[PDB]
RNA sequence: GGAGCUGUCAACCGAGCGUGGAUCCGAGGAUUUCCGAAUGGGGAAACCCAGCACGAGUGAUGUCGUGCUACCCGCAUCUGAAUAUAUAGGGUGCGGGAGGGAACGCGGGGAAGUGAAACAUCUCAGUACCCGUAGGAGGAGAAAACAAUUGUGAUUCCGCAAGUAGUGGCGAGCGAACGCGGAACAGGCUAAACCGCACGCAUGGGUAACCGGGUAGGGGUUGUGUGUGCGGGGUUGUGGG
RNA sequence: UAGACGGUGAGAGCCCGGUACGCGAAAACCCGGCACCUGCCUAGUAUCAAUUCCCGAGUAGCAGCGGGCCCGUGGAAUCCGCUGUGAAUCCGCCGGGACCACCCGGUAAGCCUAAAUACUCCUCGAUGACCGAUAGCGGAUUAGUACCGUGAGGGAAUGGU
RNA sequence: GCGGAGUGAUCUACCCAUGGCCAGGGUGAAGCGCGGGUAAGACCGCGUGGAGGCCCGAACCCACUUAGGUUGAAGACUGAGGGGAUGAGCUGUGGGUAGGGGUGAAAGGCCAAUCAAACUCCGUGAUAGCUGGUUCUCCCCGAAAUGCAUUUAGGUGCAGC
RNA sequence: CCGUACCCGUGUGUGGGCGCCCGUGACGAAUCAGCGGUACUAACCACCCAAAACCGGAUCGAUCACUCCCCUUCGGGGGUG
RNA sequence: UACUAAAAACACAGGUCCGUGCGAAGUCGCAAGACGAUGUAUACGGACUGACGCCUGCCCGGUGCUGGAAGGUUAAGAGG
RNA sequence: UCGGUACGGUUUGUGUAGGAUAGGUGGGAGACUGUGAAACCUCGACGCCAGUUGGGGCGGAGUCGUUGUUGAAAUACCACUCUGAUCGUAUUGGGCAUCUAACCUCGAACCCUGAAUCGGGUUUAGGGACAGUGCCUGGCGGGUAGUUUAACUGGGGCGGU
RNA sequence: GGAGCUUGACUGCGAGACUUACAAGUCAAGCAGGGACGAAAGUCGGGAUUAGUGAUCCGGCACCCCCGAGUGGAAGGGGUG
C-alpha cells in the first residue's frame, strides 16, 4: 500500500539508488500510509480510509 | 500524550489525577469508548 | 457600393433577374440532416433501436414532427435501510466541468545512441517522449534574501561578471554566485491573542456574581468554562499586537 | 503632401486599377470617459509603567536514505521530498558554506499580485544582394491526392499557345 | 544495431465457444446367447452385434523421392508417383494472448514474403580508428614510408624530411 | 403477377358464453377461559470429548552440572550411573 | 525446421524423484485480481528417462539442496 | 521470569595486626537521657562453634567513644562504605504466557442490490497486536539490464614473451 | 686483501654539458653552514660503473601562523619532509 493519502497529498517520492559502485537505477520512497476504519461521529459506519501516519498522529484519529 | 481521564482505569489511575498514555492505547481504547477526552483546553475545565 | 449578373474547375447551351438598386463586400440574427467529448440505450462513425410529455394526421393499431432523458463533482433539500440514534445510499432541482488547439509555460516521471579513442561513475540531459495542468502569456515574489562594516531594500528577463574562483575515474567535460550597468518599477488582503453573538459539550438546574463599566437599588438568573461559526479589532521587525 | 508596385499589345509619373493625402461606421464588438448602481470608516495616532497572553505545529530542528544547487556524501552548509522521533513564541526560533562564543540582518511553516520576458495555429500591411517548376513547404496543376501498406505510417509526377 | 511511444494473431503458432465434412470396401474386440468344459471359474468353437490414436483406398489437409521450372506459368509451383484419411483429424465463421514479450508435440522456427528478439514514427543529419566521392585554370619550390611510446602495430600525437 | 396457405396486431360487426353490481355457493377467521406440547429455553441435569494446575514413567542430545577407567597434541569423549 | 534438411530428433502412455495443506505450490501482474480449480495429495506444478520383460551396481569427497546451533564471523539499530 | 537506569534501606568471604577480617575511609577520632537491651534457649546469605555485620525472644536507668594488646577498631550519622547479595519505590529492553481493543479473515447470515457468486456496511464467530505493508539495513541471486574479455601475433590458433 | 678511529648512506644550491620526440634519466668542478678522517695537502652529497624499479590523481603521519567563506578559533585546505 502506498497510494496518495486520502487527506494530505503524500505522494510517492522518486529518486535514483546510490549503489556502493555508484551505478544508480529508479526507486521511490512510499509513505507508511495504512489501511484503517474511519468515522465521522461516536458509532459511524466505520468505512474505510488509507492514511498516513502522521495524520493518526493529528487530525482523523478514531481508532 | 496527555487525555483527560473521565473513568476509573488500572492502567492510568484516579479520573483526572494524571495520565501517561503511550500514545495509542487511548487512541484505540479511551477516545472510542467514551472514557477520556483530549486535553487540548480541558485542563481548565478540570482545575 | 453600383450596372451589369447567374462562382471557378472545362466551356458550350437553355431560361431568367436588374437602375424601383441585382451580382458583390462586411456585421448581427435565424436555420443548422448525421457522426465525432457524443452524452436516451447500443454500435462495423456517419447505422439501427427505445422511453416521457405536447401537438398534427388515419375509422383505429402503425408512422411522422417539436422538446426532455448519460456519467462524475459540488450546492440546496426530502427520505435516510441493515440497526435504534445516525450515516452511506436513493429521490428532486439549478449552475460548472468532460474534448480539441500550431507553438510557448509550470510541476512531476524519465532513457538510449554519442563522447569519455573501450567502458560501469559520469556526460550528451533533466533535452526527446507520455500523463497532469493551465494562461494570453505563465511561472517566481513582497526578504526567516544578499553583503561583511560603506551598505542595499519585492520578483522576473537581456548583457557583464566568466568560460574565472571552483567542481570532476581532477579524465572527457561541466559550470555558478556576490556586485555593477539596463527594461519595467506596487505592493496589498487574511489566521491567531481579545471582544459581542449563533450552534455545540459539561458545570451552577442554584445562590450564577452575571445582566454595557460604575453609583443607589432591584430581579436574583442562566452565570462560568469550553468546541465550532459569523462579524469587529489586529497584519509587524529600530520588534509589533 | 501622388516618380511605390502592378496591369494595359513592348521599358508608362501624366492610359487603367492604385499609391501620397484627406474622408468614412447604421449595427455589433473592444477601449476610454461621464452618471446611476455596488461597496469601506462614528479612529486608535501619540507619551508610559511591563503583571499576563500572542505572532501560522505533528511544523521546525535532529538522525537515516535520496534528489539538486559548480558542489559526483565528501569536511558538505542553504533548498526539496520520504520515513521514525520530536521543541519554543521575543532572555524566542532559523540563516550568514562542518561546527562553536560574539556581532549584523530578517521574522518561516497562509493567500494574491499586472509591466519588463517568451511564442504564432490564425488574420492585417510591408519588406527581401530568398526560389522560379529536379529549387521553393512534399504539394504553383483535382496534394497530404493518385498510389503503396493488414495498419500505424510512407508518399509522386503533370506549370507556360 | 540501441532507447521511448505506438501499431499488427485477417497468413502462420497455441487456445476458447460454436456448426460442418470424412464416398465405398476389408478386418470383426469386449459385451450378449448357444454348445463343449468346471460343482463354478479358467478354457474352446459358433451366431447376432460392432469397437479400434486398425488396414488398403477417394474427396480433403499435407509436401517424402525424382524430373521439370528457376530475368519461372508462379517472390515457393506443376506433372507422374507417395504418407494420413473415425481421428492427438481437417476446415470456415467469431474472439483473445503483441516484442527483451507472445507462441512453440522444441526447430532457437512462426509473429503480414524479413526473427539469436517484428514493424512504423521520434530521439537522428545516430555513430564508425572503415570503404567510396570531394566540381576552373596558371606560376615558384618540393618530402617520407625512418626512430620513440601507444588495450598500439590498417590509426593517431611529438621528433626527423 | 395469376392461384392457393400460414403468423403477429388494431378497429368494426352478429349472436353466443361468462363475470362486474346485485344475488348464490364453498371454505373461513377474529377475541376469552382451560389445557397442552419444552417448541425456544434462565438455571440445572444425563451423556459428551477435551481437559488449567500438581504428581509420575520412559525419549534421545551437537544442551549443560557431577563421576568411573581410556587417550593426548590439552583443546577434548566413551559405555555409563 | 512456411521459403533447401520430416529423421535415429520431439511428444504422450508407463516408471521415479522434488515441491504443494488451500484466495495451496508455480506462472502472469508492481499491486489489486486471475489461472491453477468451481480442483484439493489415487489431485496439482516442476526435473530426468520414455511401452513391455530382467534390472537400475560402488561412491556424500567438491558443488547443490533438506535438516541442524556450540563456537567463530556476523550490517543496521541500541548504548556510547 | 531474565537482564537493566535512578534511588530509599539490615548490609557481605579464619589472606596478614586480632574484644577489632566492610575494595576503602569518615558533617563525628559517637550518632547525648536521642538504637534490634554480651542471659540461657537457638542457627539467616557468609558459615571459620568466628565475627565490624549477627538471626527471631529479653533478667525493661548503659555496649561504650573517653579501657587501641593493631590499619588511631566503635561509620544500625557521615563516603548515606565499591554498597554485591537483597527488602522495593519510579523507569525500562527482550523473551516467556494470555486477553481483546487496533488490525486481519474469497470465515457464515442480513441491507438500496426482490438487477449480482464482485464490492461496500452491520452482526456473529475465529486468528491476533503476529502477519502483511512503509523506512533503514545484511544476505542470496546469470531469472533480468548494461559493458569488458590486450598485443608483435612471420595467416590465425595452441604455445612463449 | 687487511687494520684503527667514524657516519658526507648530510642540509639549502650548483654555472655549464651529454643524451633525448616529450616526459624522464645521467654527470658536475666550485660556494655557504656544520661535521667526519687526516699532523697536513686533501677525500667524502652511498656501494669500481652500469640492473635492484613505477608518471598523475586521491588518501595517511610529522612539521612550518600559509589561508582560515562577517570577526576571533576550529574543521578543512596549502607548503616542506
Amino acid at each position: 500500500m502506498a497510494a496518495v493519502c486520502d487527506i494530505c497529498g503524500k505522494g510517492p517520492g522518486f529518486g535514483k539508488s546510490v549503489s556502493h559502485s555508484h551505478r544508480r537505477t529508479s526507486r521511490r520512497w512510499d509513505p507508511n500510509i495504512q489501511t484503517v476504519h474511519a468515522v465521522t461521529r461516536p458509532g459511524g459506519n466505520k468505512k474505510r480510509l488509507n492514511v498516513c501516519t502522521s495524520c493518526i498522529k493529528a487530525g482523523k484519529i478514531t481508532r | 500524550m496527555k487525555l483527560i481521564l473521565t473513568a476509573d482505569v488500572d492502567h492510568l489511575g484516579s479520573i483526572g489525577d494524571t495520565v501517561e498514555v503511550k500514545d495509542g492505547y487511548g487512541r484505540n481504547f479511551l477516545l472510542p469508548r467514551g472514557l477520556a477526552i483530549v486535553a487540548s483546553r480541558g485542563a481548565q475545565k478540570q482545575a
